[PDB]
């Protein structure tokens, strides 16, 4: 990784002593029974992931941006069920937030859920950054349920004039895809298929057994996916119902629109980031549903998206190392108790 | 040769040149630089310039 | 249909560009449309065969992604990979060979089997790439309308045809005049005789002409022309026009008199070539025309005096010929030829399979009767069969 | 041995994509692959030669890169990759050229030379690459046990045989009845001639048969077939079977009666035509039956009465026959041909400098007494060495 | 020039790759290189025909790059796209034909035409990418001096030549002694005749021998060698030497004796063959000399010792011949062959627009008188001719 | 496949290493391997069976595992694991027995049977294990496509041949010349007689010799050659050629002289032994070749010379001969020997079971006829069928 520079200082006796790690995989299979205790870890490696997760910075100034967004947004226009779209806020936080959470998230292997707000629509239409990069794979099958549903219905559907009969769905698999089969504009055909799948091609064993389920090239630093993403978005203003909703609507998407130029830039930085910080993790790592959730307050994911500039932020060498260190460890502990338990109950046997 | 210095502290150096440097073997360097003059032969021919 | 394409040169710059070692970088670009492949097909259902001798083969789709993670590859990456692949190979085989039998007089461009119709689905478009298998680089130009292209090496144009065409003759068969020939494949040999040497022809000269109809129009043909027609250059005993007898040919060998070629095109001489042997080349004709003549030695030494008496019996027949071989040209149809194995792969995969005749298709897809009544809709089915044919060959020979 | 494919596709691709001019992004993706290569290499130390007049060169690596900057290439960047590129091609010549000579009873289908063995090492699989060139693509195939093929344009299947079988002689050689034929290349033509125009033969008809067995397996083959042999079409003085004298041959040809042709698959009739002239497919078989007739005339005009009286002497011998050509076939195992050059190749570099004979092959590569005795180890050899051929040939004609 | 070979393979790599429905991606690296194009182009002006019939169109550039709609292309994409390629391919197919039919003596290796001489400016240069089409991939290798190479299959190095040479006649032509033969393409018949049979010759053996001299090099040959030369073995009338008279000519024939086969290379025999019958490599020569002879049969049956009396008239011609036919070889200067449409397509675009007949090329580009006197001047005009006509056909056929 | 093999030897490794009494440590190593299995089987199913009279049988699994928890054995611990794999031997027995019949041309390498095609599935290749037993360790080298090779004691090389050929005879068979022969399994026996003892040969010596052309090669090869047939030593009275009468053959044995034993690898000599009787070894040959002579006695006391006039009746007939024995070697290919009871294991299982001939293998897998016409397809399913019997043999005899 060019980026970062590696030399030699110090020489070595042919004293040179050392004790082998002993990083042996799993060698028991908690990922099919011991849910209790996945969780457990799932947590942990979490938290240990935000300490880690380099923290953001130069972002454009809260009250700037919030202000040329009610010039924009047409916030009191009829409408009742004002004030709920900028509880949005204390962003110079939510993004570092919604940032850090997100990583760790994916490393550790957690599955979370959304301090959704129907309501705001806004809100929403960032929900669609999410899916557009983050693998659904890994989100509570019912998160993603309203979500998706909240912007179907709330939104393309009937903007776009097509199904007026908004969408009546019980339980079949993937409400949010089927939408595909019955969609007559290309560009939002494509959003759709990518999105159901990303599955978050759950395949690799790099550097020596590494399961780390990885993430399209494409997403990666392809970024297109925005752009089309975007590209989308740019064919979405049309009839239906009153005035002051397409209006509003459509502003607000053309925000995402604008700073599409940088949001790729988000694109970039997670790719990196993810794909970087993982390469240290020993520990595989099998995708299941854990038992607990961690809640995304759309709050925060909208401030990062249209709130980044020119930034450019990634891991501290030593901070990196730490990393490794650790779960170096706490594998060698656990391998290691492991071997100290088998031995002992065998014994116990004969 | 050659190798371009603002590619090189752009590039972070690639011991290419820790090596070349080490292991003596003719070569140029390129872009803007400080010069420095001097007098007194003698320095020359104590070939203080290596 | 380009479909279908795709699914091959995907697989083969797989089985190709994927193995233990090489940098990811170099596939990236390819990786990638892979991966889009699987999940559009995973979920669908599919059901081939069913004609003939043919089994019925159903599959579906359920598989994992790629690793788009690593740096290099390790062998373990392929075999993974491998396993996969071989799943969509044996498939395409079944996919190609079940619409490589099927024909169609209506609609004989057209797909038909249930597995295609269903590739031209929409939904799958989201597949296409990399058309530069020359096959299906034209069948596109032709979908837009526009000037398409083959090339071939010794063409097979002339549908097989050896016969004679007495101009003089009588019941004994004893004083004959004529021309015989053989038109197959990319080749013509035609020859002029006349068993009485010209001895009472104006000017001692007996004219010849041979005119050869293509079905098809040639552009761009490089051809050997030849005096002589060694085939007709021997002692024959052939029978008679109406079969109730047979004649004696005894020929001696004489050179072709102002040989003339023409190439024409609608009727219009396109190119024309006055006694050229050697290399020629005809830029754009449907009909050949070949005349020559026989002309009486002027001067006999008494050996050849011998030959040719004032009187008969004739028994030995001056004859001239000509030899012309087209060994390349470019059709705008599709045509068999001596290089490319499209029509033994169509006519091997339906023999093979017991394929029943159909409707378009003469019995076991026959060349010359095929070439001979060259129908639109035969054309048509020719080249949509051709070109799957191609788009199997890049994985399966 | 894939190994080295690579090397050369690396070169090709470069000694073309690398010119003055063009634009970085298009060969991002390659100069990676190239300099993945450089690394790999610098610090190991080959040597080539030593058989024959074949000159031991030694090699060292060790070089440095290439930049990664710049939008587009300046003249100055080509030139100093260009004479690090020239020093890999002269290289790779001699590597070839080593491994293309040495044969090995044994693991005949294993690498030879201290040049090559050292590249199968695992360390160097690091270089793979774009294994898309026919030969290579094949070479995988059969190396993972599976279904081979290529593609051939007038093959080089029968090992030349020019001969006759007397059925019936007498010292005299007066009248005979027999078949003479050539096998040679892609061809067959084959005669049979009765002196006695079958006077006493049952229904006045003499059956002939002519039968060749394929060394190997032709499938998809497109076929000639014309009636006639042209070669046994004119008068010959003949040497006797036992070499102790000359007898005379003076045809005169008729139609070959009841032609029937079968293409058979281990004694299973696999494909059969009945007086079918022109083009043919045979899809899948090892041997070739040519049955074909001569029948006596049963009405003759008087100068064909006059060729064949009741008693002899026989002066005028009847004669049919038949020409067969393949033009185009796949074999699984490798084959000369009209079109590729490997043989050629092949037989070439070990010619020139000077190759001593060894245990595998004929002397002189001969085609005819290789194919004759195409042993496994043969076939081995051959494979290897013709797919060496074709690398070779990627950068150096 | 390279520069023209790009906007080509541009177009081709282009109106092939581009389709509705491929992952943008997998034309990420070349939708640039395309662009780069349109900018470097559009201001600029051009001059096309000028010359006999072909049409003077006058060409301009202002164009709208590239989008980049994401994730695989919408149908409206290409159609604008395909509207804007079919403009260059029109221009082009303009720019080769009229570049295609200027030569020069003096330096008729370089750019003619205002169209081209433009091109080879600076300022375009930033093009030039993937040079692996064979031809500009030896034009290259040829620019700095080195090792070129091409492939062909039935070459076309023999220029027409039918002719005989009479060792031994006199005024009847009664008891002649001799060769005759035919050189054409990539083959040779010859036959050597003797009326007597060799009654007087020392060891009643009759020498023969036929030396062709070829207008260059030929490498890597695949060669066929057959005994008998059918093309003579037939009857024939012949014209005397002078033209004053004909004679007869009855051949009758025998086993050629003693065959030896030498390719030459400057005088040195390169590759030597003693009565070798069947496939055979030559690997570099410029000369084939055929020896052979008819020996006089020691032992004759009745019928052969009737042909051949001790004394005059000698009524059956003993002959005997050889026939060599150059499969496939290598050739460092451009050549026609059985395959290459190089020749037609040159020779036909001269044809249809009625271009002049110029100072370089002979009438009609007839092969026989261009390689016959293949001058350097004729050599390097067609290279640079065929090379043009390669790169059209990458697009129009 | 290989995973079948595992099944076994885990089974085998189980019946034997697993016992009342031992201790743990000896098969810890072992147990986890058999577990492991239980795994991956259990909730899948099978089905075997259905052909011919082979009943069909269902097989479900749903088993516990190893308690990996004791020090030493206890006589429970066995009965508990004992009745777990008389299941699986009941079971591998009806799987092998299954795959053991069916027979296929296209692919008769693969696997057939829902049995077994179902195993060589991904999933449960997490079981192979121990693959020292020298069939499957060839099966694998075989893949791989790498040198082989087995061991046989009196291989079965020969198919059976008993004749004659009569160099000399008349219609009272009283004065004959010829070899008669028996070539069968591993050994070789052939006379050479002359009734008339040489009297009027050439140096009163009559050369004999007998070629036999191997169906396969053998390598390593150590033999036993002896003087004399005993087989044709004495009288009989056998059929003529024709079948139309009966020869009287009165034989007496004289030394052979002039032997002459060469093993000839593709023509070419490769060990050659002259009169030596005795153990002989032949490294690798396709043929053997015997040569000898009967050379008249040049001194004979009163008793030797009256069995030898000068004039017929010739009443004692002269006969030398050569007795050759194959006692072992090694071959590429199976083949059945005087040890091994592969063939006899399959030729039974099918017997037994009343299979059908099927389209492979000749009615009643005859060794004759199978090795007559020992094509790839059969020896393909012979190997896959005699490794399968192998694997049954380990554990079921
Ligand atoms: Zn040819």
């Amino acid at each position: 990784d060019v980026n970062y520079i590696l030399n030699m200082d110090r020489n070595l006796p042919s004293t040179a002593r050392y004790i082998r790690p002993n990083l042996l995989q799993d060698r028991l299979n908690l990922h099919d029974n011991f849910e209790s205790l996945w969780d457990t870890i799932t947590t942990s490696n979490y938290i240990l992931a935000r300490s880690v997760v380099p923290d953001l910075k130069e972002l454009v100034s809260t009250e700037a941006q919030i202000q040329k967004m009610s010039q924009d947004l047409q916030l009191e226009a009829l409408t009742i069920q004002s004030e709920t779209q900028f509880l949005t806020g204390i962003n110079s936080q939510a993004a570092n937030d919604c940032f850090k959470t997100l990583i760790a998230a994916m490393l550790s292997q957690r599955t979370m859920s959304l301090d959704f707000v129907t309501t705001n629509y806004m809100s929403l239409i960032s929900g669609m950054w999410l899916l557009t990069v983050v693998p659904n794979d890994m989100f509570i099958r019912e998160s993603l349920v309203a979500c998706q549903l909240a912007i179907v219905n709330t939104i393309i559907y009937p903007a776009f004039g097509m199904q007026r009969m908004h969408y009546r769905n019980g339980d079949p698999q993937t409400p949010f895809q089927i939408a595909e089969q019955q969609i007559q504009n290309f560009q939002v055909a494509n959003w759709l298929h990518f999105v159901n799948n990303n599955q978050f091609r759950q395949v690799v064993i790099d550097g020596v057994l590494n399961q780390v389920l990885n993430d399209n090239i494409r997403d990666g630093h392809v970024i297109n996916q925005l752009m089309e993403a975007l590209m989308q978005l740019s064919r979405q203003q049309f009839p239906t119902m009153p005035v002051d909703y397409k209006r509003s609507i459509q502003r607000g998407i053309l925000l995402l629109s604008n700073r599409l130029g940088q949001l790729v830039d988000l694109t970039r930085l997670l790719a990196y980031n993810y794909e970087t910080l993982m390469a240290c993790v020993t520990m595989n790592m099998q995708h299941v549903q854990t038992l607990t959730t961690e809640k995304l307050q759309l709050t925060s994911v909208t401030s990062l998206c249209m709130l980044i500039g020119n930034a450019t932020v990634i891991p501290s060498p030593q901070t990196l190392f730490h990393y490794y260190n650790v779960n170096v460890n706490f594998h060698s502990n656990y391998n290691e108790r492991i071997n100290d338990a088998v031995a002992i109950i065998t014994a116990a046997n004969r | 040769q050659q190798i371009n210095l603002e590619e090189l502290m752009r590039t972070g150096d690639y011991a290419q040149i820790t090596n070349m440097l080490l292991n003596n073997q003719p070569v140029a360097l390129v872009g803007a630089l400080p010069f420095v003059t001097d007098s007194s032969v003698i320095s020359l021919i104590a070939k203080l310039d290596a | 249909m380009d479909v279908l394409y795709s699914l091959s040169k995907t697989l083969k710059d797989a089985r190709d560009k994927i193995v233990e070692g090489t940098l990811y970088s170099n596939v990236s670009d390819l990786i990638q449309q892979f991966n889009q492949m699987i999940i559009t097909m995973n979920g669908n259902e599919f059901q081939t065969g069913g004609i003939g001798n043919l089994p019925i083969r159903n599959w579906n789709f359920d598989f994992g992604l790629l690793g788009t993670t690593l740096l290099n590859l390790d062998a373990n990456y392929v075999e993974t990979a491998r396993n996969t692949i071989d799943y969509f190979v044996d498939f395409v085989d079944n996919v190609c060979m079940d619409e490589m039998v099927r024909e169609s007089q209506r609609n004989g461009i057209a797909p038909q089997s249930d597995s295609l119709i269903k590739l031209s689905g929409i939904k799958f478009k989201r597949i296409n790439f990399d058309n530069s298998s020359e096959y299906i680089e034209n069948w596109n130009l032709q979908n837009r309308r526009q000037r398409t292209g083959f090339t071939f090496h010794k063409p097979n144009i002339f549908p097989y045809s050896a016969s004679f065409t007495l101009n003089r003759s009588q019941p004994a068969h004893d004083n004959l005049m004529g021309t015989m020939w053989l038109n197959a494949g990319s080749e013509i040999q035609v020859a002029g005789f006349d068993y009485s040497c010209a001895i009472n022809a104006p000017a001692n000269t007996q004219q010849f002409e041979h005119i050869v109809q293509l079905r098809r129009v040639l552009t761009t043909a490089t051809i050997t022309l030849l005096p002589d027609a060694e085939r007709f250059s021997f002692p024959r005993v052939i029978t008679s026009a109406d079969g109730a007898t047979t004649w004696y040919f005894n020929p001696v060998i004489l050179r072709p008199n102002n040989v003339e070629i023409e190439f024409l095109l609608n009727g219009q001489i396109i190119n024309t070539y006055q006694a050229r042997f050697g290399t020629i080349i005809a830029r754009n004709f449907d009909t050949i025309r070949l005349s020559f003549q026989l002309m009486r030695p002027p001067n006999m030494t008494p050996a050849v005096a011998a030959l040719f008496p004032n009187a008969q019996p004739f028994e030995h027949h001056a004859t001239v010929g000509l030899t012309l071989r087209i060994e390349s040209a470019v059709c705008e149809s599709v045509l068999a030829d001596a290089s490319e194995t499209m029509l033994a792969n169509v006519t091997s995969v339906r023999q093979e399979y017991a394929i029943p005749v159909g409707p378009v298709f003469p019995p076991g897809m026959n060349w010359t009767d095929l070439i001979t009544n060259y129908s639109p809709s035969r054309e048509d089915n020719l080249q949509r069969v051709f070109t799957v044919a191609s788009i199997r060959s890049m994985l399966v020979k």
